[PDB]
Formats: C-alpha cells, structure tokens, sequence
C-alpha cells in the first residue's frame, strides 16, 4: 500500500523522467533480457538484439503504460485492467518476472537520474511498481 | 558462479573504483529504508526514524563496509561460495533467523547502488555479470536453508 | 487484486467460522509456531507451551481482526491502520511470516470446513489474505 | 530431512491413506486455480477455463497422479533427496524453465489438500512433518540452480 509521500516522490520523479521515460522503458527490457536470459520466452518472435528497433518501440509502450499508472495512482486497477487481461488472463505472466521488470528500471533509472534517485525516491518506486505488478498479474475483473 | 573472462576483468574493473567507505552503508541504509522490516535486526542502532537518520547512521555505515567486504571477498572466491561464506550463513539463518528472500533483496540493491555511482559504465553487460555474483553470494548464504 | 467473486468466496467462508472463530486462529498460530520456529522469535514473553491460554487468546483477537477485515474487505487500508501501525511500524514483522501464518490459516479451515475449502474459495482465501498481509506490512500513513 | 522417529511413522501412516489417484490430481489441479500463471506451463493439457474444468480434467488427475508418485519417491529417500530428483531439476529448471517459487507453493497446496481430505488427523504435529518433507522437495528441486 503506498502512502501520500510515496505517491508524491512517484510522481515528482517520474515527473523529471519526463520524455525520456520511453528510452528508460527500453533499456529496462534490454537489461532484463540480458541479465535474466528466461524473461525472453515471453517474447519468442521478437527481435531482443543490443538496440533492436522492437525493443525500444516496446519499451516506449510499458513506458507509457507507467505514466498512465502515476497519474491514476488512486484508482489503479480501474485504470490497468485492460493490461491486466493481457499479462494476467492472456500471457499468464508468472510474477517473478514483473520483481526482475522493475528492478531492471531501477537499475535503469539509478543510472541516469543519480541525484533524485534519493533513498525516499527509491523506496516509493519501489512500493510504486510492486503495486502495478500486483494489479497486472491478478485476475479481478 | 561462471564468469567468462572478459566479465571478471570488467567487474573487478568497476568494482576497484568502488568506496569502500561508502557503498556499503548506502547499500545497507537503502535495504532498511526501501524494505523497512529489515530494520529489526539492527535495533540497537539508533536512529532508523527516517531515511536520512538511516543514512547518516554511523552504525549503519560502519557495518555496511563489514557487508561489503565480504562481498568483495566472494568476487575472489566465486568457485567456493557455499564454503568460503559457511559461517556468515550459520548466523544469518541459524542465530539471526533472516528470511532468504532479504538476501536477494539486499544484492539487487547493492546492483542499485552500483548503477547510481556509476551510470554509462554500468552497463547491461556488466549488471548481467554481477547478476550472477549476488545471487551467488546470496544462495551461498541461504545454504543453511537448502 | 479482489474480484467480485473473491469478495464473496470470503464472506460465505469466513461466515461458517462462527463462534469458533479464535479456535480456529489459535490453532494456525500453534500451527504456524510448530511448523516454523523462527515466528515464535516474535513472541519473546509468550507462553507457548502447548495448549497455552495466552496463545488462545491471542487467537481470539487474531481472529476477530480477519473478521473485522472482511467486514471491510474493501476499505482494508483504513481499516486496518491500526494493525498497520503495530505489525508495520513498531513489530516490523518479516513479510515472509505472514506468509506462513496465512498457510496456516488455510489448513485450520481446509481441516474444519472441507465443504467450504472448494478450490475457488481456497484461491480466494488465498488472495485475501495476501491483501491483508500486505496492508500490514505496509507503511501507508 | 530429519524426522524423528515418531513423525517418519506419523507421515507413512496419513500417506498411506493418500487416495494415490485424487489428491495428486486434487493438488495440481488447486495449483493451477489458486495460482493462475502456473497454468501457462500446461497449455497442452485442454480446457482449464474455469475451477471444475481443472480439477474434472483428464490430464490433470492423470499427471498429478504423477506428482504424487514423485513425493512418494522423496518419502521413501530423504536422505537422496537432490539425488533422486536430479532428473527432475534439470527438466524444471533447464527444460522448462519452471521459477523455484512454484515449487513451494505446490508443496503448500499439498498439505491442504491433505489436511481438507484428512482433517483433525492432520494435527499440527502432523503438518510440521510434512511441512519439513515439502520443503526438501522443493529444494532438492531445485538443485540445478544453486
Ligand atoms: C509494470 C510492468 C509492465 C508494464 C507496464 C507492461 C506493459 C505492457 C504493454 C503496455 C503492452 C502492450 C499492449 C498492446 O499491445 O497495446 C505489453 C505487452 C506485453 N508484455 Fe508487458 N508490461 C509489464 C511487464 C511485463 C513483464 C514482467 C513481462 C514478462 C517478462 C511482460 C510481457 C509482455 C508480453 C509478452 C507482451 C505482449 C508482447 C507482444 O506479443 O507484442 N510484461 N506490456
Ligand atoms: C546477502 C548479503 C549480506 C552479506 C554479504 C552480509 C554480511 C554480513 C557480515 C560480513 C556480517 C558480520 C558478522 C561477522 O563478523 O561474523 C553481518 C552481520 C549481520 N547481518 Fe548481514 N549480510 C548480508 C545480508 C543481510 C541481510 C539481508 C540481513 C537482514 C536484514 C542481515 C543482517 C545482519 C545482522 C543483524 C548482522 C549482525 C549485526 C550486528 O553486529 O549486530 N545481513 N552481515
Ligand atoms: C492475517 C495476519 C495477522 C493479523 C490479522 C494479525 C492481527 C493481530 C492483532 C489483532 C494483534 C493484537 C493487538 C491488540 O489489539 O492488542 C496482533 C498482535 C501481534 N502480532 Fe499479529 N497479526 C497477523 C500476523 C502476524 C504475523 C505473521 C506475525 C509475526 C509472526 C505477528 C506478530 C504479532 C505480534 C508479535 C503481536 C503482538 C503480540 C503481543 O505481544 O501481544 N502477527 N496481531
Ligand atoms: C516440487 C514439486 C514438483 C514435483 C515433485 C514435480 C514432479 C514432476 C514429474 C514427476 C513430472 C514428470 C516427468 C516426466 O514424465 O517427464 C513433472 C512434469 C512437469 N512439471 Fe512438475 N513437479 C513439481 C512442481 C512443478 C511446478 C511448481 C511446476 C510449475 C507450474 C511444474 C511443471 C511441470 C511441467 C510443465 C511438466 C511437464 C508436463 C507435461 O508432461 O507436459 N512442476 N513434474
Ligand atoms: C512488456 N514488458
Ligand atoms: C549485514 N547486514
Ligand atoms: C498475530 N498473530
Ligand atoms: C508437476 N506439476
């Protein structure tokens, strides 16, 4: 459950990603291919090589996906649903694999926003991203 | 843990330029500030009643560098981990009694840490490899469970 | 996330417990003390010798809590702010514990109420108290 | 696993009372309601659209009936746990790249489906055993990965 602060540092921050959310979405796949090899079973036509045009345009979409998410931070579910009938009734997304999806944008993040992503950042991010991952890898409808 | 060549010689690289003073107290202050019920276990510490009380604990970055250290010291022993880390995991899980899950939790924070000082240079690649090391470190620490 | 259906699984279910309600949750405690150890670390100057009466009424009250969290099963952030405080903030309980304790829960109504442990209403128990679980590990004042 | 010798004749004794051809099937089916996702590694199995489509499917009875036998297997070996699982862990782990996650919660949806079909029988007692048998399991299971 987040609290008022952690939905304030979640929006803050996400805030400065700004348009480069889409590249940092991006980067998160690559990293998480790359590091966690099994991820890639969820994607057996994609084309997943170092800066693969298919990988950053999907990137863009989860990218977008998360801003959507911060601005209904109240009402989540309501607003994830119809991606929570893709990894949830449609993929069946086992959700160890949404643990190594966010950690890899952190990871991500850390790298190019060092001075925001504060230690209070971090935790709320953190908090922030279990949360979607909870919504998306639930059957609720 | 396996690490082709190149890995070893761009983890040891990267990691050489490390503060050894530093990252880990902001490794072990991040774990009690992101995940806060780890914070049990270091209850005689002090001050854990805000994140910057947390980080600038001077308990917490004293025993952060202990952490660290042992983690440089399996990057020098990554073919006798369950052996080389037999105590520290006889008291994380016999006398402290520290779920598993906290020691994963604790080396992606440390990898965390690792991207926020030094950015470009972390790469994909270079997280990949020290994937490998984390885990290894933490499974070797959870053996007592196994 | 609680589906509709979720919601009513748990009402039918934890309905049936009745007035053995704190009968039912000293024996998953005792259950839970048995079977994992380590959670009696948290009960320090506890009597938990077999058939102890401290035990039985902390399973009274453990009970009426999941009572009074399926009462609002869709308001638990509020709720249960207080259980929030204690297990969150003062008790900082390992989220791995609540785990076990649930399990627990699942085998003291699986062996109490098998007409009601339908593979529906043990998935929705499941979930329930994975919802409850987090509310009171999580910090959200 | 160590049992002592009571629980070693507690645990036969309530096993040999398992229905070899319902519970196996009662527990993988309850493995694919309660956690969903899981049902994604058996896309070859049928209809598993609703809760009685899984428990009444062919394919589940069938292969959980498989799942028992490999416990049995560990009941009677709990000293060559990772060596009686070996084939096993390398088809989970390396073949069909099952998270070790699961194993544990198969192990858990066990042992309600023994205490819904046992009942007070299945005593807390009871449960500690099975509850040191399924983790052995579970972690022998995945050896091919530590
Ligand atoms: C909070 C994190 C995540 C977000 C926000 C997210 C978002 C999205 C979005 C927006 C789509 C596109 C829907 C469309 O076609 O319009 C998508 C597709 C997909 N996602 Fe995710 N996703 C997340 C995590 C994951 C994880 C962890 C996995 C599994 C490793 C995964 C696997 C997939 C797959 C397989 C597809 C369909 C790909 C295709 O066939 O084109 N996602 N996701
Ligand atoms: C996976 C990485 C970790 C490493 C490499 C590590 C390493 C260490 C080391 C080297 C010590 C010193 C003990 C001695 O001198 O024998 C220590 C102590 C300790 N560690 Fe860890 N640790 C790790 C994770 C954790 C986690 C996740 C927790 C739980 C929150 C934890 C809790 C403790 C506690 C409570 C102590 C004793 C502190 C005291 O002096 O009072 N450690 N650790
Ligand atoms: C479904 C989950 C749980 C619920 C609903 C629950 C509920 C409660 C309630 C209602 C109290 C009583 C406070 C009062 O009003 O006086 C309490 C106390 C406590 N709980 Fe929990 N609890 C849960 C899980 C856990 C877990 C997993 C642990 C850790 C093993 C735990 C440890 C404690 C402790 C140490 C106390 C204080 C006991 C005392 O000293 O009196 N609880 N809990
Ligand atoms: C720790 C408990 C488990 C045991 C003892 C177990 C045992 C077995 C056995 C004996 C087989 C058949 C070997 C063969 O004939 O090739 C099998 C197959 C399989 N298991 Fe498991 N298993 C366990 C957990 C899991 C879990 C958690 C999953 C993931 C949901 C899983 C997924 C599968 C799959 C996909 C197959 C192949 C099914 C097919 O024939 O298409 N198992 N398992
Ligand atoms: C999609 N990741
Ligand atoms: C070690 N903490
Ligand atoms: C609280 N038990
Ligand atoms: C095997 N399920």
């Amino acid at each position: 459950v987040l609290s008022p602060a952690d939905k304030t540092n979640v929006k803050a921050a996400w805030g400065k990603v700004g348009a480069h959310a889409g590249e940092y979405g991006a980067e998160a796949l690559e990293r998480m291919f790359l590091s966690f090899p099994t991820t890639k079973t969820y994607f057996p036509h994609f084309d997943l090589s170092h800066g693969s045009a298919q990988v950053k345009g999907h990137g863009k979409k989860v990218a977008d996906a998360l801003t959507n998410a911060v601005a209904h931070v109240d009402d989540m579910p309501n607003a994830l649903s119809a991606l929570s009938d893709l990894h949830a009734h449609k993929l069946r997304v086992d959700p160890v694999n949404f643990k190594l999806l966010s950690h890899c944008l952190l990871v991500t993040l850390a790298a190019h926003l060092p001075a925001e992503f504060t230690p209070a950042v971090h935790a709320s991010l953190d908090k922030f991203l279990a949360s979607v991952s909870t919504v998306l890898t639930s059957k609720y409808r | 843990v396996h690490l082709t060549p190149e890995e070893k010689t761009a983890v040891n690289a990267l990691w050489g330029k490390v503060n050894v003073d530093a990252v880990g107290g902001e490794a072990l202050g991040r774990l009690l500030v992101v995940y806060p019920w780890t914070q049990r276990f270091f209850e005689s510490f002090g001050d854990l009643s805000s994140p910057d009380a947390v980080m600038g604990n001077p308990k917490v970055k004293a025993h952060g560098k202990k952490v660290l250290g042992a983690f440089s010291d399996g990057l020098a022993h990554l073919d006798n981990l369950k052996g080389t880390f037999s105590q520290l995991s006889e008291l994380h899980c016999d006398k402290l009694h520290v779920d598993p899950e906290n020691f994963r939790l604790l080396g992606n924070v440390l990898v965390c840490v690792l991207a926020r000082n030094f950015g470009k240079e972390f790469t994909p690649q270079m997280q990949a490899a020290y994937q490998k090391v984390v885990a290894g470190v933490a499974n070797a620490l959870a053996h007592k469970y196994h």
